[PDB]
RNA sequence: AGCUUUACUGCAGGCUGUCGCUGAG
RNA sequence: CGCACGGAGGCGAAGAACCACAGAUUUCCGAAUGAGAAUCUCUAACAAUUGCUUCGCGCAAUGAGGAACCCCGAGAACUGAAACAUCUCAGUAUCGGGAGGAACAGAAAACGCAACGUGAUGUCGUUAGUAACCGCGAGUGAACGCGAUACAGCCCAAAC
């Protein structure tokens, strides 16, 4: 949704790597706010989260990086 | 060794061997116990050559009888790859047979008269 | 004693164990050999025609 | 007795198997746990 | 690829320790050493970590009580998240 | 004019006269000392096992196996037998020595295929016969029209399926006529009667 | 069905001759 | 936004859902193959057996599975004979080894309606419960040929 196909391919290799780790790092976070059993949740964003995780790596894969 | 009933000097191996090179280039030769046998059978032959480190055995061990039995003279040789080379082969040769020396035919004679003589 | 229920006290031994292969509670842990898909004896799985009816 | 890393990691699992079925699953299908287990009354593997 | 680090362990024992001990603890990776949690943790917020001690639970994953330096602060470390 | 192999063939049609007697009398004494299975870098009878499908090339194996003289090596019963079935003595396996030989050969060479196998005698106690393998994966063969047959899938195992030279024959269908009611086109499709 | 024996019939096993391995005077 | 009809929230006209083909990822144990181990652990690995070989695991092979079918080996007993031993149950059950999408068989040292004839092999129908076997008891039991199906014929060893 908020980060599509296109704009992944459009990035450089380092610019993926960085967006994974920028990415991974919401995920950490949005999983310890639930570990607080914090409720300022939004469901479908930790969803997603994962989903843009395994598309940035399923790209890195087809571009040799 | 079975088949081997007299034991060839060093000496007489390198001359014979000689003679056998010359012959190849000076006359004619044949490589393989299938073409010996061949050539000692269909009388073409003058002296023919038998390595003594041959296995299996029975490869060879018809030759000297049936060179007897044609008067075809026939020599020992210790090695097989040294009968093989001399013959110019790049492999070894169990047996080998001088088909007409050439250049050689005084050498061949008197070795053929050199191993009647070692009985 | 009797061979009934007072002999049922002793029994505290662990013997047969969760498979490593094949997931049955079958892996005798003191023979090192399953019971049911003959892992650590046989490279092939345990397996007999007996096990169903003959015409099946 | 002494468990292994393993064996931990199983009887970890059938304590949270042997838990309920949450209630909104109820309503979410408009309406039972058929494998809880009593440490007493029923017994584990290995 | 597993991360080392998956979430924050927040529970009562574990604001003690944060609170009192300036201590931090996670629910780690299983196949993760201490030195491995070490690293992680001082990558991931910046400090120096003193001690970690590990406990394998009944909930099938690690735990790591994870010891800051007197220089960092616990409270302060996990309040950002 | 004769062929040299026709001599080889000549000699081992009586291994215990001539020449080939001592030569015999000497090898077994080594051959006993030997495994059971043994590859050897040339056919103790050439003209046999060129006559078998033998070439001097690349993939072209053999070894020779020595198996056990003798009747089946039998368990007496431990139940109940009518007195028919109560033999261990005189009872002796289908399977003959040459083809017990060929099995064993090709269990030490996984990767190989039969070809073919032939006798080299045998003292008091053993028999002594030479295996011809091929490696159906080596591009020697792959490309020999004479024996790249041999490399089709349903070619596994086949001395284990009987499908030798030995093992056809010792499946009775040498006949193709009266006395083979049983045993062709296979010993199992028949009741196992043949 | 277990057991017995100079019940009937067989089967292991032991002993013994013979052939092969096995050759020289 | 599976079964799964809740609560919250989200995705979709940047064409999602869903379907087809192709690709990515694909933890640990497992033939399980660096070594050990009840799915974990210890310090670079085709373990083991082989073929080729630059003789170095460099290039390859094997292992295990599968509903039954298929091929090669090992091979009962209850039962029937109104007892029972040969016979029968039966080359059945069961066991060992192994192939393939089918196996196996197969181009005559055949047949032998004996012929001035047929012409690789399976299989189906028949021949026939015939011939043959058998305490000649109970029982057991083909083939050639014929009508069909489908058809296809070749390569070495040796001589030179
Ligand atoms: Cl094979
Ligand atoms: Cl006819
Ligand atoms: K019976
Ligand atoms: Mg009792
Ligand atoms: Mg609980
Ligand atoms: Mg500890
Ligand atoms: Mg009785
Ligand atoms: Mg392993
Ligand atoms: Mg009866
Ligand atoms: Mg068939
Ligand atoms: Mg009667
Ligand atoms: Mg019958
Ligand atoms: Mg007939
Ligand atoms: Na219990
Ligand atoms: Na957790
Ligand atoms: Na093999
Ligand atoms: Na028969
Ligand atoms: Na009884
Ligand atoms: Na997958
Ligand atoms: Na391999
Ligand atoms: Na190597
Ligand atoms: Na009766
Ligand atoms: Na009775
Ligand atoms: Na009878």
């Amino acid at each position: 949704t908020v980060l599509h196909v296109q704009e992944i391919r459009d990035m450089t290799p380092a610019e993926r790597e960085a967006e994974l780790d920028d990415l991974k790092t919401e995920l950490l976070n949005a999983r310890a706010v639930q570990a607080a059993g914090g409720a300022p949740e939004n469901p479908g964003r930790i969803k997603e989260l994962r989903k843009a995780i395994a598309r940035i790596k399923t790209i890195q894969g087809e571009e040799g990086d | 060794p079975v088949y081997v009933d007299f034991d060839v000097p060093a000496d007489l191996e390198d001359d014979a061997l000689e003679a056998l090179e010359v012959a190849r280039d000076t006359g004619a030769v044949k490589k393989g116990t299938n073409e010996t046998t061949k050539s000692i059978e269909r009388g073409s032959a003058e002296l023919v050559f038998v390595a003594e480190d041959v296995q299996p055995e029975e490869i060879v061990m018809h030759i000297p009888e049936l060179a007897d039995e044609k008067g075809v003279p026939f020599i020992f040789v210790e090695q097989q790859d040294d009968l093989g080379h001399a013959a110019g082969l790049e492999v070894g040769s169990a047996a080998a047979a001088v088909t007409d020396a050439g250049e050689a035919d005084a050498d061949v004679e008197d070795i053929a008269d050199k191993v009647e003589e070692l009985r | 004693t009797g061979a009934g229920t007072p002999s049922q006290g002793k029994k505290n031994t662990t013997t047969h164990t969760k498979c490593r292969r094949c997931g049955e509670k079958s892996y005798h842990t003191k023979k090192k050999v399953c019971s049911s898909c003959g892992f650590g004896k046989s490279a092939k799985r345990r397996d007999y025609e007996w096990q169903s009816k003959a015409g099946e | 007795g002494k468990k292994s890393k393993a064996t931990k990691k199983r009887l970890a699992k059938l304590d949270n198997q042997n838990s309920r079925v949450p209630a909104w699953v109820m309503l979410k299908t408009d309406r039972r746990n058929h494998k809880r287990r009593h440490w007493r009354r029923n017994d584990t593997d290995e | 690829s597993w991360d080392v680090i998956k979430h924050p362990h927040v529970t009562e024992k574990a604001m003690n320790d944060m609170d009192f001990q300036n201590k931090l603890q996670f629910a780690v990776d299983d196949r993760a050493s201490k030195g491995e949690v070490a690293d992680a943790v001082e990558e991931q917020y910046d400090v120096t970590v003193e001690q970690v001690n590990t406990q394998n639970t009944m909930d099938g994953e690690k735990k790591a009580v994870v010891r800051l330096s007197e220089d960092d602060d616990a409270q302060e470390v996990a309040s950002r998240i | 004019a004769r062929s040299a192999y026709s001599y080889i063939r000549d000699a081992w049609e009586n291994p215990g006269d001539g020449q080939l007697a001592e030569l015999q009398w000497q090898r077994q004494q080594e051959w006993r000392n030997e495994g059971a299975v043994e590859r050897i870098e040339r056919p103790t009878r050439l003209d046999k096992a060129r006559s078998q499908g033998y070439k001097a090339k690349q993939g072209v194996i053999v070894a020779r196996v020595s198996v056990r003289k003798g009747s089946a090596r039998k368990r007496r019963h431990k139940a109940g037998r009518r007195s028919k079935r109560q033999g261990v003595t005189r009872i002796t396996r289908r399977k003959d020595i040459q083809r017990v030989a060929e099995e064993r050969a090709s269990r030490t060479f996984p990767n190989l295929r039969v070809l073919n196998s032939y006798s080299v005698g045998q003292d008091g106690r053993q028999k002594w016969h030479e295996v011809i393998l091929i490696d159906p994966n080596h591009p020697a063969i792959q490309n020999d029209d004479d024996l790249s047959w041999i490399c089709a899938d349903d070619q596994a195992d086949r001395v284990f399926r009987g499908l030798t030279g030995a093992g056809r024959r010792n499946r009775g269908l040498s006949g193709k006529g009266k006395g083979s009611e049983k045993t062709r086109p296979s010993l199992r499709s028949n009741g196992g009667k043949g």
